[PDB]
RNA sequence: GCCUGCGAAGGUGUGCUGUGAGGCAUGCUGGAGGUAUCAGAAGUGCGAAUGCUGACAUAAGUAACGAUAAAGCGGGUGAAAAGCCCGCUCGCCGGAAGACCAAGGGUUCCUGUCCAACGUUAAUCGGGGCAGGGUGAGUCGACCCUAAGGCGAGGCCGAAA
RNA sequence: CGUACACGGUGGAUGCCCUGGCAGUCAAGGCGAUGAAGGACGUGCUAAUCUGCGAUAAGCGUCGGUAAGGUGAUAUGAACCGUUUAACCGGCGAUUUCCGAAUGGGGAACCCCGAUCAUUAUCCAAAUGAGGCGAACCGGGGGAACUGAAACAUCUAAGUACCCCGAGGAAAAGAAAUCAACCGAGAUUCCCCCAGUAGCGGCGAGCGAACGGGGAGCAGCCCGAGCCUAAUCAGUGUGUGUGUUGUGGAAGCGUCUGGAAAGGCGCGCGAUACAGGGUGACAGCCCCGUACACAAUGCACAUGCUGUAGCUCGAUGAGUAGG
């Protein structure tokens, strides 16, 4: 359920999908592996998912002269559908 | 909910309340889809009783 | 020593004689008590000092020194009000040599 | 055994005294403490090591900016525009200042708002400052293996990394 | 443009203050493969650092203390918690992802398993040990040079620097085939003295004890047999003297200066408690604190006790003494 991502989607660019084409974009935390992104979502969202894929990322120290640089970015995953509805609403 | 409460309920009903607040830990994340009602005392609280419940879950 | 929880009375100052409880303490040894206030521009019920500037402290900036709570001689004071769930506190309360 | 916010030590200028090394007083300032006697004390009293460190003057408002030697004429915007933008005209480069990349660097890319700091001038310009956005592959690369060679384990050498 | 000064600036000395160092003293004293120290990287609504933790992430639970104020340093904005008594302080418990000496193997933190040596061995790693860290001190080995001798090969610096191996909170030594003023002393170290004497030395420069005495601390015993039970061994119960915090805690007085006294001046006081700090300017009698009092923990070194269990007889260690 509900415990790993963050905003839905954006403008120009996470809108061109799950408008019409079976697809959904959806931000979510770097810790996640493959384990979620398919049970937190598929689970209420009133769908079962489609080739499912879970994206990971983190960028790295440095930047700047001096301090505490050290980080750990965070990563959404594409979830096209499988051949159902799309997520009950947003969409077309 | 305190500590106090979790220890008198039965392993069941840490189960359907780990699973309650499970099923409970869903509805918020809604804020960067633009809501309000979200609520930030049990943003923190939640994660924390799922938790509490899963420590003596443990002590049993 | 000087507490929130108890009434001052003025006896130097302008506003000699007023009477009211203590807002807040500072690490400054000031003490601004509820009623000595000052009137803003836009006429505003707000404690502060009298001077021109932009951005300046609230607070009339009250003085332990011209203040009165419960000193120990004769003077022109009375009564002033004071915890009691401590209760040895309650024994000097009942002294009137102490509070 | 005394002096002090009816104000001290210190500092500046000045008066007096001592052979002097100095003491002392006045005015201003400072505005917190500071002395005399006898006695003991101290890492004690200093311009002259191509001395050490920091600061500063004269020198100088003197020296320097040079094969890709190209800007110019109008116009636009602006409080300011000789080098921000438009048009025309005039040229440079062509294995090259073109196009695609490795290593390396690393967000410096794009948009908006500005410029105090950076740009050997100015700047409403920027690879500058601030806030966002951008790098969505099974068939691209990593990931995997191996060559010279190297390492760990058993065998053998006072001992051993 | 010379020189002095005035006003302002540059600059930063000086005077004062200082949440810091330096030094001495008392107490206390190990950590880890139940995987520590350290490091990496997360974590607070915003936080870039530091600190605290670590994905129940500057936090969770219990008991006790404490207390209304609290949500680390930053006194910001927003905002939360607390009397279903929090914050804070002490102890303890629960949990504690992945990587990580980890040892399955490779590897600049990423992917799959008890690796290696060794003992026991139901030879099945099945049951165990070693493999790391730590300020100095300590024990057992290896072992210089420059330098001094105003040259230098003995000597000297050195048995030091450094290197190898290892224990503890303490080690090493040690009960005498010793000492040798004596009808005597009499386990071994350490401190003082005896000695800078004896002794050594191109006897050149230099080098350099011990016996004894005065002290600190005192403990003596075991390896063939006979016999029988209080040495020893195994186990059990389990301290007196405490650790931190909170409670029993007096006290702005007068005049003057000032925005304010922790000023000047006047007066009084504490003391089996005559450190220091804080509070609007030099307050031991404002606040904390100093002597003091009480409760929470760790250590509980010892003792007591159960079953073992005395005591007795003979001898006493050869490739050694010695060359």
């Amino acid at each position: 359920l509900l415990k790993v991502l963050r905003a839905p989607h954006v403008s120009e660019k996470a809108s061109t999908a799950m408008e019409k084409s079976n697809t959904i974009v959806l931000k979510v935390a770097k810790d996640a592996t493959k384990a979620e992104i398919k049970a937190a979502v598929q689970k209420l969202f009133e769908v079962e998912v489609e080739v499912v894929n879970t994206l990971v990322v983190k960028g790295k120290v440095k930047r700047h002269g001096q301090r505490i640089g050290r980080r750990s970015d965070w990563k959404k995953a594409y979830v096209t559908l499988k051949e159902g509805q799309n997520l009950d609403f947003v969409g077309g | 909910m305190k500590a106090k409460e979790l220890r008198e309920k039965s392993v069941e009903e840490l189960n359907t309340e780990l699973l309650n607040l499970l099923r409970e830990q869903f509805n918020l994340r809604m804020q960067a889809a633009s809501g309000q009602l979200q609520q930030s005392h049990l943003l923190k609280q939640v994660r924390r009783d799922v938790a509490r419940v899963k420590t003596l879950l443990n002590e049993k | 020593k000087i507490r929130r929880d108890d009434e001052v009375i003025v006896l130097t100052g302008k506003d000699k004689g007023k009477r009211g409880k203590v807002k807040n303490v500072l690490s400054s040894g000031k003490v601004i008590v509820e009623g000595i206030n000052l009137v803003k521009k836009h006429q505003k019920p707000v404690p502060a000092l009298n001077q021109p500037g932009g951005i300046v402290e609230k607070e009339a900036a009250i003085q332990v020194s011209n203040v009165a709570i419960f000193n120990a001689a004769t003077g022109k004071a009375d009564r002033v009000g004071f915890r009691f769930e401590d209760g040895k506190k309650v024994r000097f309360f009942k002294s009137n040599s102490e509070t």
